[PDB]
C-alpha cells in the first residue's frame, strides 16, 4: 500500500537551515508528484511546493528564495530546505502525492480533475529563541 | 643636422589595448600548415545564434513539465542575459563579458512528449511599464505566439528587442529592481492528455544580435 | 525695423541709418573649437566615473556645456594617477574596473592621455533630465590608487537646444575687474 | 490674419493670431530606428486638440511669475489611455495658448516650450526667449502657437517616467495694464499631440 | 489564510450540513477550489477536487458544487464519522494557493 | 575640424582614433531666415 513517512529535524534554533525529508514508500516517485503543504499551529495552511515526476518544480511566490527540493528517484525519498527560519516558520509539515505527473507547483493545491489523495502523517517542526 | 621631435610629456605609455604589433624577436619560424581545418569560427554570435543551448528552470532542468490544469502560468522569467534562467546558456555566458547588446533573444521551444497527448502552449513578452502578465487571457494582448504540438515540434519563437535606447545592458546593476527589458512568459493554455510532459527550451541570437563594448568581469 | 513680437529674429545690421556692416570673421566661438579645451575636475580619490556635468558649472567648457541639453562629446581624459589607472566601458560591474585585461595604462610620464571613445547606450547625452541625471550618463569609469588631478576635453562635440546662460551679476552698474596690465 | 488651424476632427480657429511658430523643426526626424525592430505603429485618432487650464494673471502678478505644465498631462480617452496601454510611445507637440486682452491690457505674456524643464531660477527668465516662444501682447494678439518635434536623448520615451516638453508660460511685461479692459484674465492651452507613435502594447487588466 | 469561510458550523446526525467557501475573483471562479479534511490529531485527507467532484475512496455523502465565486460543501447525510475541521483551498492569480479557516463541524 | 592642427594625418586610423556615427534613411538655418530690411520709406 501507499504511505509516505516523514523524517525531519525538531526543536532547532532560528536563523538555521531545516532539512526535512518524506520518505516515500508504496510506489514508484517516477509516477506520482509530491507536494510540500504545512500547517501553522491552530488552523492554516500554506502551501509551500511540489517537486514533479520530471526535474523541473516550483515553490510558493512570497515563500520562493528559502526553498529548495530535491529529489532521489532511488531511495525514493524527497526533501525540503528552509534557507533561515524564524519563530513563525513553527508549523504541522505534510507531504502529499498527486495523481497526475507533474503537480511540482501550489497550482495543484486547486485542480478540475487532479488531486492529493496521499499524505504523510505530518511533523511538527519547533522553532524559537 | 639631426631630424627633431618633440617626445611628448603625454601618451607614450602602455595604452594595454591599443593596436600596437610589439617589434620583432627570432623571425623567419614558418609554422605548420593550418589550412582546411574544420570547425573554424571567425567571431562569437556565428556560433551562438546557430548552435543553441538550454535554459535552466526550477529544479536545475532545462523542460518546463506542462501542469494539468487547463490554465495556469509556466516559467516567466526577466528578459535581461543575467537572469537566472538563462545563467547556464552559452548566450548569457558570452554576454557576460560585454556591456550592451542590440539584437533579439531567440528561444526555441520543443515538445518531447509521446505522440499520444497534445499540448498547445503560448508565450508572451511584456514591456516594462507595468506588472508582468499572470493569466493568458490578461496576456494575449501584448506580443504573443500560440502553438500547437505536432509532427515537427520545435517552434522558434523571436523576442523583439524595443527599448527607448538603441543598446541595452547586459548587466542588471543593483539600483533597480523590476528589470527595464521586461518580462516573457510561457503559458498553459490547453494541453490534452499530457502531464508532466517536458517542453524543453532553448535560447539564441536572431538574425541582428549585435554586441559591443566588451568588459571584463570576475565570473 | 517695426515688426510684431512672431519670435522671428530681426537685425538692424548697422546700415539702416548710414553706413555698410563689416565683414566680422566668425571663428572660435562654434560649439567644436570652444568645447576642444581641458578643464581640471575635482576627482574621487581613487575611483570615479567620467560624467561631463562633474565639470565644475563655472568654466569656458563647464558652462558652455551647460548651455546645450543634448550634446555628443567623444572624450580625451587626461589622467595623473599614482599606478595603473584602468577604464572600463559604460555599462560595467564595479569589480570589472580593478582588471588588466579591461583597458589600463602604465605610470610613464607626467600624465597619460587617453582618447576614450564615445560609449554610451542613448542616441545623444543630455545635461538636464526631467523627472541628477540618469546614472546611464556615463563614459565608463576610471580607478587608480589616486588620481592627482583629472582633465576632460569634448572632442568633436555636436550639441543640440540651447540652454539659458548666465554672467555674474554685478553689485554696481558696470561690474569691473581687474584686468592683467604692466 | 485669420489662422484656422485643425488636427484631427477637431479644429481652432483665431479671428487676430501673429504666426504659427516652429520650434528646432519643422518636420519630425526618423521614425522607425533601430532599436524598436519595426513594431512601431503610428497612431492618427489620438492627434486632436485638449483643452488644459492654466494660470489667471491678475493685476497682482509680478514680472517673475512662472507657471509650467509638465509635457504630456493626464488625458481622457485616445493619448491618455494610450500611454497607460503602449509602450515607448513618441509625439510632437502643436501647443496653442489664448489669453483674451480686450485690446486694453497692454501686460505682455511670454509662453516657451522648453526642453526638459526643470523649475527654471529667478536668474534664467531673463534668456529664457533662447526656447521656441511667441510673447502674447494682448493689443497685438490674443493667441500663442508654436510647435515642435519630439526632442529626447531616447529614441521613444517612457512617459511614465519622464515628460520631455514643458509650457513656460511667464508674465514677461512686469503686472497687467486694467485701463478699463479686463478685470482678470484667464489663460487657457490647446494643446495637440502630433505624429504620435507607439511601440509596444501592455498586459492588459 | 485568504479567503472568507463560515466560522464553525453544526447539525445533528442524518442532517444536511451545507458548508460555504466565498473567495474573490481572482482566487475562485476561473478555478474550482478544492475541500480538505483534518481530524485533530490527524492528517489532511482531499474531500471535492475540481470543486464538484469526488476523490475515489471517500464515500458518496459528501457533494461540492461552485457558484460565482463561492463554493459550498454539502454533506447530504452526516455521521460520527464526519466530525473534524474542513478547510477551503484555492488557487489564485498571484501563484500561491489561498486556504480558509476550517469549518469545525461538531455534531450534537 | 575641432581644435587640431597636425597637418599629417592619425597615425591611427578613424575607427581606433574616435567612434564611427551610423546614418538612418538649425540655428544656422534660423539666422540666415532674420528679417533684415526696413519696413518703411528711407527718405533723404
Amino acid at each position: 500500500q501507499v504511505q509516505l513517512r516523514e523524517s525531519g529535524p525538531s526543536l532547532v534554533k532560528p536563523s538555521q537551515t531545516l532539512f526535512l525529508t518524506c520518505t516515500v514508500s508504496g510506489f514508484s516517485l517516477t509516477s506520482y508528484s509530491v507536494n510540500w503543504v504545512r500547517q501553522t499551529p491552530g488552523k492554516m495552511l500554506e502551501c509551500l511546493g511540489g517537486i514533479a515526476t520530471s526535474g523541473s518544480t516550483g515553490y510558493n511566490p512570497v515563500l520562493k528564495s528559502r526553498l529548495r527540493i530535491t529529489k532521489d528517484n532511488s531511495k525514493s525519498q524527497v526533501s525540503l530546505s528552509v534557507s533561515n527560519v524564524t519563530p513563525e516558520d513553527t508549523a504541522t509539515y505534510y507531504c502529499a502525492k498527486w495523481s497526475s505527473r507533474g503537480g511540482y507547483d501550489c497550482g495543484v493545491h486547486s485542480s478540475d480533475y487532479s488531486y492529493l489523495d496521499a499524505w504523510g502523517q505530518g511533523l511538527l517542526v519547533t522553532v524559537s529563541s | 643636422g639631426i631630424f627633431p621631435v618633440a617626445c611628448s610629456d603625454g601618451y607614450g605609455g602602455l595604452v594595454t589595448t591599443d593596436p600596437k604589433t610589439a617589434d620583432p624577436a627570432y623571425g623567419k619560424v614558418f609554422n605548420p600548415p593550418r589550412n582546411m581545418l574544420p570547425g573554424r569560427f571567425t567571431n562569437f554570435l556565428d556560433v551562438a545564434e546557430a548552435c543553441p543551448t538550454f535554459l535552466h528552470f526550477e529544479g536545475d532542468v532545462p523542460y518546463v513539465t506542462t501542469k494539468t490544469d487547463s490554465d495556469r502560468v509556466l516559467a516567466q522569467f526577466d528578459l535581461s542575459l543575467a537572469a537566472k534562467h538563462m545563467s547556464n546558456t552559452f548566450l548569457a555566458g558570452l554576454a557576460q563579458y560585454y556591456t550592451q547588446y542590440s539584437g533579439t533573444i531567440n528561444l526555441h521551444f520543443m515538445f518531447t512528449g509521446p505522440t499520444d497527448a497534445k499540448a498547445r502552449y503560448m508565450i508572451a513578452y511584456a514591456p516594462p511599464g507595468m506588472e508582468p502578465p499572470k493569466t493568458p487571457e490578461a496576456a494575449a494582448h501584448c506580443i504573443h505566439a500560440e502553438w500547437d504540438t505536432g509532427l515537427n515540434s520545435k517552434f522558434t519563437f523571436s523576442i523583439p528587442y524595443l527599448s527607448a535606447a538603441d543598446y541595452a545592458y547586459t548587466a542588471s546593476d543593483a539600483a533597480e529592481t523590476t528589470n527595464v527589458q521586461g518580462w516573457v512568459c510561457l503559458f498553459q493554455i490547453t494541453h490534452g492528455k499530457a502531464d508532466g510532459d517536458a517542453l524543453v527550451v532553448l535560447a539564441s541570437a536572431g538574425k541582428d544580435f549585435e554586441l559591443r563594448l566588451p568588459v571584463d568581469a570576475r565570473t | 525695423t517695426s515688426t510684431g513680437e512672431s519670435a522671428d529674429p530681426v537685425t538692424a545690421t548697422v546700415e539702416n541709418y548710414g553706413g555698410e556692416t563689416q565683414v566680422q570673421r566668425r571663428q572660435h566661438t562654434d560649439v567644436s573649437f570652444i568645447l576642444d579645451r581641458f578643464v581640471k575636475v575635482t576627482p574621487k580619490d581613487q575611483i570615479n566615473v567620467l560624467d561631463l556635468m562633474q565639470t565644475p558649472a563655472h568654466t569656458l567648457v563647464g558652462a558652455l556645456l551647460r548651455t546645450a541639453t543634448y550634446y555628443f562629446a567623444d572624450l580625451e581624459v587626461a589622467v595623473k594617477h599614482e599606478g595603473n589607472l584602468t577604464w572600463v566601458p559604460n555599462g560595467a560591474p564595479e569589480t570589472a574596473l580593478d582588471n588588466t585585461t579591461n583597458p589600463t595604462a602604465y605610470h610613464k610620464a607626467p600624465l597619460t592621455r587617453l582618447a576614450l571613445p564615445y560609449t554610451a547606450p542613448h542616441r545623444v547625452l543630455a545635461t538636464v533630465y526631467n523627472g541628477a541625471l540618469p546614472t546611464s550618463f556615463n563614459y565608463g569609469a576610471i580607478k587608480a590608487t589616486r588620481v592627482t588631478e583629472l582633465l576632460y576635453r569634448m572632442k568633436r562635440a555636436e550639441t543640440y537646444c540651447p540652454r539659458p546662460l548666465l554672467a555674474i551679476h554685478p553689485s554696481e552698474a558696470r561690474h569691473k575687474q581687474k584686468i592683467v596690465a604692466p | 490674419r485669420i489662422l484656422t488651424t485643425r488636427n484631427g476632427h477637431t479644429t481652432s480657429t483665431t479671428q487676430s493670431s501673429v504666426g504659427v511658430t516652429y520650434g528646432y523643426a519643422t518636420a519630425e526626424d526618423f521614425v522607425s530606428g533601430p532599436n524598436t525592430s519595426g513594431l512601431e505603429t503610428r497612431v492618427v485618432q489620438a492627434e486632436r486638440f485638449f483643452k488644459t487650464h492654466l494660470f489667471d494673471w491678475v493685476t497682482s502678478d509680478p514680472f517673475g511669475r512662472c507657471y509650467q505644465l509638465e509635457l504630456p498631462t493626464d488625458h481622457k480617452g485616445v493619448y491618455g489611455s494610450l500611454t497607460d496601454s503602449y509602450a515607448y510611445m513618441r509625439n510632437g507637440w502643436d501647443v496653442e495658448v489664448t489669453a483674451v486682452g480686450n485690446q486694453f491690457n497692454g501686460g505682455c505674456l511670454l509662453v516657451a516650450m522648453v526642453p526638459e524643464l526643470c523649475s527654471i531660477d529667478k536668474r534664467g527668465l531673463y534668456q529664457l526667449t533662447l526656447f521656441p516662444h511667441q510673447f502674447i501682447n494682448p493689443r497685438t494678439n490674443m493667441t500663442a502657437h508654436i510647435t515642435v518635434p519630439f526632442v529626447g536623448v531616447n529614441r521613444y520615451d517612457q512617459y511614465k517616467v519622464h515628460k520631455p516638453w514643458t509650457l513656460v508660460v511667464m508674465v514677461v511685461a512686469p503686472l497687467t495694464v486694467n485701463t478699463e479692459g479686463a478685470p482678470q484674465i484667464k489663460v487657457y492651452a490647446n494643446i495637440a499631440p502630433t505624429n504620435v507613435h507607439v511601440a509596444g502594447e501592455f498586459p492588459s487588466k | 489564510a485568504v479567503l472568507t469561510q463560515p466560522s464553525s458550523v453544526s447539525a445533528s446526525l442524518g442532517q444536511r450540513v451545507s458548508i460555504t467557501c466565498s473567495g474573490s475573483s481572482s482566487n475562485i471562479g476561473r478555478y474550482g477550489a478544492t475541500w480538505y479534511q483534518q481530524v485533530p490529531g490527524s492528517g489532511l485527507r482531499t474531500i471535492i477536487y475540481g470543486s464538484s467532484r469526488r476523490p475515489s475512496g471517500v464515500p458518496d455523502r459528501f457533494s461540492g458544487s461552485k457558484s460565482g465565486n463561492t463554493v459550498t460543501l454539502t454533506i447530504s447525510s452526516l455521521q460520527p464519522e464526519d466530525e473534524a475541521d474542513y478547510f477551503c483551498a484555492a488557487y489564485d492569480i498571484s501563484t500561491n494557493a489561498v486556504f480558509g479557516s476550517g469549518t469545525t463541524l461538531t455534531l450534537l | 575640424s575641432g581644435n587640431t592642427g597636425s597637418i599629417i594625418n592619425n597615425y591611427y586610423m578613424q575607427q581606433y582614433q574616435n567612434s564611427m556615427d551610423t546614418q538612418l534613411g538649425w540655428f544656422s538655418k534660423l539666422a540666415s531666415s532674420a528679417f533684415s530690411g526696413l519696413f518703411g520709406a528711407l527718405l533723404a
